[PDB]
C-alpha cells in the first residue's frame, strides 16, 4: 500500500483511514497513539494541497514550514491565511475597535427559536478585515465645538493562521456614503515582519503615522456628531510567505501571497471565533458538492472548530484554554445562505445539535463567546452571585440544574460591562409540567418585562438589553417563576455597540 | 549509528546525547574532553536548524560561518540575532544618555517580604533592548522654553546581538513620550556597511551619525516637569553572510528578515545587563504539545552559561570575573 | 564613518570582475580575527592586519608568533641577524 | 490503440467519441457512468488547447488548474475567458477643476484576473478628454469570478491620478457640462494575469498574461450572453473552422452548448439554469444581423424547425435576455395583475395547457413595478388550427400602436416592439382582441435597451 497518485510522500491508503507523521515518515495512524499527543490527520489522495495553501500535505503535517505558522496550522485541511487589516487609533482633523461589529450588528433576534437550529439569524456577514470605530473620547460634547465654519496613526493587526512579510495594506476610510481617497503605503510605512496575533509595530509600541493633504466635508463631520460611525476599510493588502530552498536559506521574494487567495476563499469555508478580546480567523477546507473527484474528506461542524482552533474536549465539552466553546454555551451567528443550509439538514438528523452537522463549501460561521456565562456546574464568572439557587439537582442538561420556585435576583454593577454596548439575554429553561408561568423584568435605560412559558425540554429564550453611559444604575435581572422550573446555562452576550 | 534523518552530517545517536567537532568532524562527546577547552554540544535530531537561525547544526558546532559572530553563537541552541537600535545623543541644543533598561524596570513592583522560594520580582511593561529611552544629563534645571520663549536628531545605531548586520536601515518614530510626529527612515546616506556585534555605527571616537519637523507648545511643558523623550524602533532592515561554493560571503539578497518570525517563536528570551553594556540572547526551546518535537529540555542555569559564556566554577557562575 | 569599494577575481573565463563583489563582507571579518599593526613614518602611515589564534578555542590552528616577527611579516622588512630595516 | 498525435496525455481515440476523468487517467466514456456525476467531454486531438486558453485539455478537464476558475470551465470545449469592466458610481467635478469617480471592478467571466490594470476613457459627447489607465494605486490584486473589487459590503474606490491630478484642457468643457451634458466613462482594454503553477509546484502569476491570449480565445469561439435582469454571464465556446478539413473540433447544437456554457442542469427536457428556466420557449433570444441570416438558413433545411437545434458556428454572438415578467399557465404567473378571459381545462399547450380565449384579453399592467424610459418587447405563444381569425393589438404607450397580426395553423411567436417613457406618464394599457377561439401561452415581458 504505497501507491502515489499525487505524489506528496503520504500513501493512498494512510491518507484516506487516518495517518501521523513520526520521524519525519508516515505510518498508518493506530488508536493507541492518542494518549502520546500524535494527531490524526485525513486528506485528499488526488491533490498535492489539499487546502489549497501554497504548502503540500507532507510539508503541513511534519511542520517542514515557517515556524511562525500556528500548530492547527498544520493540519492538512486547516489553511495557512494572513487575515491582516488596519485598525486606526488617532482621530486628527482614543478609539477602540472591534473586528465583530459589523457582522454581529445585522442580526435581529426574537423571543423564541425554532425547534431545532438553536442559533441567531444575520444577513450582513462581514470578516475581521474591516475595522469598526467607537471614539472613547465622548462624554457628552461632539467634535464641533472648538473648530467649526489629514494624516492619522494607524496600526496594523494580523489575525489569521500564519506570518505576513512585507505587508503593503491598501484602505479606504469612509466619509458617510463617499470616500477619502485610495491610499496606498508606499515606501516607508512597510512592516517586515507581521506574526499572527500581532500588531505591526509591537505590542508595546506607539503606532506609525500615515502618510500629504486631504479634504473634509464639513456637514458629514455634523453626521460624525450626530454618531461616530466611521469605519476603516482595508481593500487589499500585499505581501510574501515563506519557503525554504534547496540550499536552505529562506526566500521570500518572488513568493506572494495574492496568487492563494482567490484560490483559498473558493475551497475554503469561513469560520471566526471571538472571545471579547481578541478575534481568530480560519477557513477549514471543504469538499465539493456534486464533483466525484473531490477526495477532500468530510468532517462535522464539531470537529471544524476542534481543528481550526485546536480546541481540546473534556468529556462531551470542546474547551478552548480553559473558556468552555460548546455548542450549548456559545451564542452563534450564522449567515443566512449558511443557515438555511444547516436548517434544511437539522429535519433529516436525529440528535438535533448545531456542532454534529456536516460541514459544507461556503459556509459562515461567527463564534461569538457571552462576556458572562455560568453553567451552574463547574463554570462561573459572573461578578456576583446569583440568589436561590439550588446546585444539588439531576436533571441539569450536563451535570445538574437548579430548583427554581419563587423569585431569583442578581446584583450587576455598571462598571463591568462596556458602556453603550446592546447586550443580548440567553438561558435554558425547561418543565415537566409546563403548566407554570415565568415573568421577567429588566432593569435598564427603558423598564422592559416579558412572560415565558417553559416545556418538556431544554427550550432557549433571547433578551435585548441596551446599556448607556458609565455613570448609570446598575442592571438588574429578575426571574419569576409560578412553580418548579429548571435554569441552565444563564448567559450575558455582548453584541453591537449601540448609538450616541 | 550512522542513520541521518535530517541529513546534517550529525548521527542520530551522537545528536541526542552529546557531541563535539574534532577536525570538523563530529566525535561522540566524553568525560575527559573538559580540560582541553572543548564544549558539549546537544542538538535536536530531527531539525537541519534547531535554533531557527540561518546557520545550521554542523555550521555553528564547527564554526564554518562568519568570524564575526560570537562563540555564544556556535552552540546549536543559541540562536545568531542581531538586535539592533537607535541611540539618541543629540536634542536638536543639548545632548542626553540612553538607558537600555529605564522603560524596563518602570513597571516593576517592590515590596519587602517575598514568598518562599521565589526570590525575583514582576514587570507589567516588559520591554526588550531595541526599545530605548533617554537621560538628558545637560539639562541642569533650566527649562527648554528657556532662550526662545515663542508658541534635528543626532543619533549612533547600536547592536546588543551576536551576529553582525550589513546594510542596516533602521526604522523609527519619533513618539514624543506620548504621541508619534514621524517615522522616520535612513535611506541612502545613513545606511550602515556593516555592524558588529558589541559595537556601534559610527565605530567608537567618531562625531555622531546625523539623521535628517515641528514641536507644540504643549510638548515644551511637558518635556520640562519629569518627562523624557525616546526614539523607539519599529523594525531594522539588513543582510547577513553566507559562504559559497566559489568561496566569497555574498551578503545580497539575504535578509535578517526571513528568520526573525522564526527565531522569535521558537526562542526563549534571556537578557543580561552589567550597568553599562547591555545583551540579549535567544536560546531555543520545546513546545510542550508536540511529541514529534525533539528540542533539548535543559535548565535556566544550563540556558545562562550556554548564552553569556560563563564559567562554572564549582557551583557558581562567574561572567567577566 | 565608512567606505564601500571593490575586488578583483579572477573568473574561469580568464577576465577579472570587480561587480560581485565587495570589501564590505569582509571589514568585520577581517577585524575579529587579526591583531591590528602601525607604523608610522613621520610623513607616510601605514595599517596592516595580521591573524592570531582565539584564546580558549581548542579547534583554532593559527600559528604563534612573536611580535617582532609579525612586524617583519607584516612589512617585509629585512633583517639582518638581529637589527630590522624597513628602508634604511 | 493509445496513439497521442498531439501528445496532451489522452488518447486519440477517447478524445473523438468521449471521455472521462478517474483517478486523474482519462478513460473511455461509459453511459453506466451517468448516475455517478461524471461528465462526458469531447475535444480535438489535433491540438492541445482546443479553446485556445493556455490550461492544456488534460488538465482543464481534470480540473488540475487554478481553483478559482469555475467548474464550468472545466470543459474542455469552454475557454477560461475572464470578462472584466468598470462601472462608475459617483462622478463629481471640483475646482480647470479637478474630477474624482467612485468604480468598481466588475467580473463576469470564468477565471479570475489577477493584477487588474484597467483603461478608461473620459469621454462626454464623441469628444474624449484623456485616457485614464490605472496607477499603483487602483490595481485589484484578485478578482474572482462573478465578484467585483472591492468585494461586496465595501466601499467604492476613488479614481485622481490621471498621469505620473485630473484636469481639463479648459473652461469650454465646464460651460456645456452645466448645459445637461454629463461625462461617460467607458473602458477599452482590461490588462491582467493568469494563475500557473510553475516547475517546484508552487504558482507564479508575474510571467502569465492573459492579453497574450484573448486574440487567439476570441476568434476561435462562439460568443454567448445570458442575462438574468441583474447579473450578466459571457461565455465562449470554441468552434470549427468551417471550410478547413484539418480544423477536427467537435460540432456541437446550440442547445448543447448552453448547457455546457453555464453549466445548466437539464431535467430531461427543460433548461434550468439556478432555478430560471432558459428553454427557446421562456426565453427571449437576441442574435446580430450576421447571425439571423445564418440561423434562418439552416431552419429552413431541417424538420424540428426549433433554433435549439442547429450547429453552432465561429463567430456568431448570441445575447440571452431572460423574461421579466412571464406566464405559463402552469405553474407561474408574475403579473402583478391578472389576465381576463382566461380558461386552463385544456390540453392542446406546448408543455401542459393552454389558455381558450373566447373573445378578447384585457389586462392593465401598473407603471409602479416598471422601469421609466425603458423600451419594452411582448412575446407570445399563439395556435389557432382555423386560421380565419384576424387578432389585433391595441397598447397604449408614448406612441399608440395598432398592429394585426393572422395566427398560423401552429404555434408560432410574434414580438412587437414599443418604448414607454416618463415615471409619471399615463399608465400603461393593453388589449388583446380575438375574432373567434384563439389557443394563447407562454406570454413574456422583457426589457431593451434604451
Ligand atoms: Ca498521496
Ligand atoms: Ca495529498
Ligand atoms: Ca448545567
Ligand atoms: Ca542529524
Ligand atoms: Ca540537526
Ligand atoms: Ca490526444
Ligand atoms: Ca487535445
Ligand atoms: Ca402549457
Amino acid at each position: 500500500e504505497d501507491l502515489d497518485t499525487d505524489n506528496d510522500n503520504i500513501p493512498d491508503a494512510y491518507e484516506k483511514n487516518g495517518y501521523t507523521i513520526k520521524d519525519s515518515i508516515a505510518v498508518k495512524w493506530n488508536d493507541s497513539f492518542a494518549e502520546q499527543g500524535y494527531k490524526k490527520y485525513v486528506s485528499s489522495y488526488l491533490e498535492s494541497n489539499t487546502a489549497g495553501d501554497p504548502y503540500t500535505d507532507y510539508q503541513k503535517a511534519s511542520g517542514s514550514i515557517d515556524k511562525a505558522i500556528k500548530l492547527e496550522a498544520r493540519d492538512p485541511l486547516v489553511a495557512a491565511f494572513p487575515v491582516v487589516g488596519v485598525g486606526m487609533e488617532n482621530l486628527i482633523i482614543a478609539t477602540t475597535n472591534s473586528k465583530t461589529d459589523a457582522n454581529t450588528v445585522g442580526v435581529s433576534i426574537s423571543a423564541g427559536y425554532q425547534n431545532g437550529f438553536t442559533g441567531n439569524i444575520t444577513t450582513s456577514y462581514s470578516h475581521t478585515t474591516d475595522n469598526s470605530t467607537a471614539v472613547q473620547d465622548s462624554n457628552g460634547e461632539s467634535w464641533n465645538t472648538g473648530l467649526s465654519i489629514i494624516n492619522a496613526n494607524v496600526r496594523y493587526y494580523n489575525t489569521g493562521t500564519a506570518p505576513m512579510y512585507k505587508v503593503t495594506p491598501t484602505t479606504n476610510l469612509v466619509l458617510d456614503g463617499e470616500t477619502l481617497a485610495t491610499i496606498k503605503a508606499q515606501d516607508n510605512q512597510i512592516g517586515n515582519n507581521l506574526s499572527p496575533n500581532e500588531t505591526y509595530p509591537k505590542k508595546g509600541l506607539s503606532p506609525l503615522a500615515l502618510n500629504r493633504l486631504i479634504p473634509i466635508n464639513y456637514d458629514q463631520l455634523k453626521k460624525l456628531d450626530s454618531g461616530k460611525q466611521i469605519k476603516l476599510e482595508t481593500t487589499q493588502v500585499s505581501g510574501n510567505y515563506g519557503t525554504k530552498n534547496s540550499q536552505g536559506q529562506i526566500i521570500t521574494e518572488g513568493n506572494s501571497w495574492s496568487n492563494y487567495i482567490s484560490q483559498i476563499d473558493s475551497v475554503s469555508a469561513s469560520i471566526i471565533l471571538d472571545t471579547g478580546s481578541q478575534t481568530f480567523e480560519r477557513r477549514v477546507a471543504a469538499k465539493e458538492q456534486g464533483n466525484p473527484e473531490d477526495k477532500t474528506p468530510e468532517i462535522t461542524i464539531g470537529e471544524a472548530i476542534k481543528k481550526a482552533f485546536s480546541a481540546t474536549k473534556n468529556g462531551e465539552l470542546l474547551y478552548f484554554n480553559g473558556i468552555p466553546i460548546d455548542e450549548s454555551c456559545v451564542e452563534l451567528i450564522f449567515d443566512d445562505n449558511t443557515s438555511e443550509i444547516i436548517k434544511e439538514q437539522l429535519k433529516y438528523l436525529d440528535d438535533k445539535k448545531i456542532y454534529n452537522v456536516k460541514l459544507e463549501r461556503g459556509m459562515n460561521i461567527l463564534i461569538k463567546v457571552p462576556s458572562y456565562f455560568t453553567n451552574f456546574d463547574e463554570y462561573n464568572n459572573f461578578p456576583a452571585s446569583w440568589s436561590n439557587i439550588d446546585t444539588k439537582n439531576q436533571d441539569g442538561l450536563q451535570s445538574v440544574a437548579n430548583k427554581l420556585s419563587g423569585e431569583t435576583k442578581i446584583i450587576i454593577p455598571m462598571s463591568k460591562l462596556k458602556p453603550y454596548k446592546r447586550y443580548v439575554f440567553s438561558g435554558y429553561s425547561k418543565d415537566p409540567s409546563t403548566s407554570n408561568s415565568i415573568t421577567v423584568n429588566i432593569k435598564s435605560k427603558e423598564q422592559k418585562t416579558d412572560y415565558l412559558v417553559p416545556e418538556k425540554d431544554y427550550t432557549k429564550f433571547s433578551y435585548e438589553f441596551e446599556t448607556t453611559g458609565k455613570d448609570s444604575s446598575d442592571i438588574e435581572i429578575t426571574l419569576t417563576s409560578s412553580g418548579v422550573i429548571f435554569l441552565d446555562n444563564l448567559s450575558i452576550t455582548e453584541l453591537n455597540s449601540t448609538p450616541e | 549509528e550512522d542513520l541521518d534523518t535530517d541529513n546534517d552530517n550529525i548521527p542520530d545517536a551522537y545528536e541526542k546525547n552529546g557531541y563535539t567537532i574534532k577536525d570538523s568532524i563530529a566525535v561522540k562527546w566524553n568525560d575527559s574532553f573538559a580540560e582541553q577547552g572543548y564544549k558539549k554540544y546537544v542538538s535536536s535530531y530531527l531539525e537541519s536548524n534547531t535554533a531557527g537561525d540561518p546557520y545550521t547544526d554542523y555550521q555553528k558546532a564547527s564554526g564554518s560561518i562568519d568570524k564575526a559572530i560570537k562563540l555564544e553563537a556556535r552552540d546549536p541552541l543559541v540562536a545568531a540575532y542581531p538586535v539592533v537600535g537607535v541611540g539618541m545623543e543629540n536634542l536638536i541644543s543639548r545632548a542626553t544618555t540612553n538607558s537600555k533598561t529605564d522603560a524596563n524596570t518602570v513597571g516593576v513592583s517592590i515590596s519587602a517580604g517575598y514568598q518562599n522560594g521565589f526570590t525575583g520580582n514582576i514587570t507589567t511593561s516588559y520591554s526588550h533592548t531595541t526599545d530605548n529611552s533617554t537621560a538628558v544629563q545637560d539639562s541642569n534645571g533650566e527649562s527648554w522654553n528657556t532662550g526662545l520663549s515663542i508658541n534635528n536628531a543626532n543619533v549612533r545605531y547600536y547592536n546588543t546581538g551576536t551576529a553582525p548586520m550589513y546594510k542596516v536601515t533602521p526604522t523609527t518614530n519619533l513618539v514624543l513620550d506620548g504621541e508619534t510626529l514621524a517615522t522616520i527612515k535612513a535611506q541612502d546616506n545613513q545606511i550602515g556597511n556593516n555592524l558588529s556585534p558589541n559595537e556601534t555605527y559610527p565605530k567608537k571616537g567618531l562625531s555622531p551619525l546625523a539623521l535628517n519637523i515641528p514641536i507644540n507648545y504643549d510638548q515644551l511643558k511637558k518635556l520640562d516637569s519629569g518627562k523624557q523623550i525616546k526614539l523607539e524602533t519599529t523594525q531594522v532592515s539588513g543582510n547577513y553572510g553566507t559562504k559559497n561554493s566559489q568561496g566569497q560571503i555574498i551578503t545580497e539578497g539575504n535578509s535578517w528578515s526571513n528568520y526573525i518570525s522564526q527565531i522569535d517563536s521558537v526562542s526563549a528570551s534571556i537578557i543580561l545587563d552589567t550597568g553599562s553594556q547591555t545583551f540579549e540572547r535567544r536560546v531555543a526551546a520545546k513546545e510542550q504539545g508536540n511529541p514529534e518535537d525533539k528540542t533539548p529540555e535543559i535548565t535556566i542555569g544550563e540556558a545562562i552559561k550556554k548564552a553569556f559564556s560563563a564559567t562554572k566554577n564549582g557551583e557558581l557562575l562567574y561572567f567577566n570575573g | 564613518t565608512q567606505v564601500s569599494g571593490n575586488y578583483g577575481t579572477k573568473n574561469s573565463q580568464g577576465q577579472i570582475i570587480t561587480e560581485g563583489n565587495s570589501w564590505s563582507n569582509y571589514i568585520s571579518q577581517i577585524d575579529s580575527v587579526s591583531a591590528s599593526i602601525i607604523l608610522d613614518t613621520g610623513s607616510q602611515t601605514f595599517e596592516r592586519r595580521v591573524a592570531a589564534k582565539e584564546q580558549g578555542n581548542p579547534e583554532d590552528k593559527t600559528p604563534e608568533i612573536t611580535i617582532g616577527e609579525a612586524i617583519k611579516k607584516a612589512f617585509s622588512a629585512t633583517k639582518n641577524g638581529e637589527l630590522l630595516y624597513f628602508n634604511g
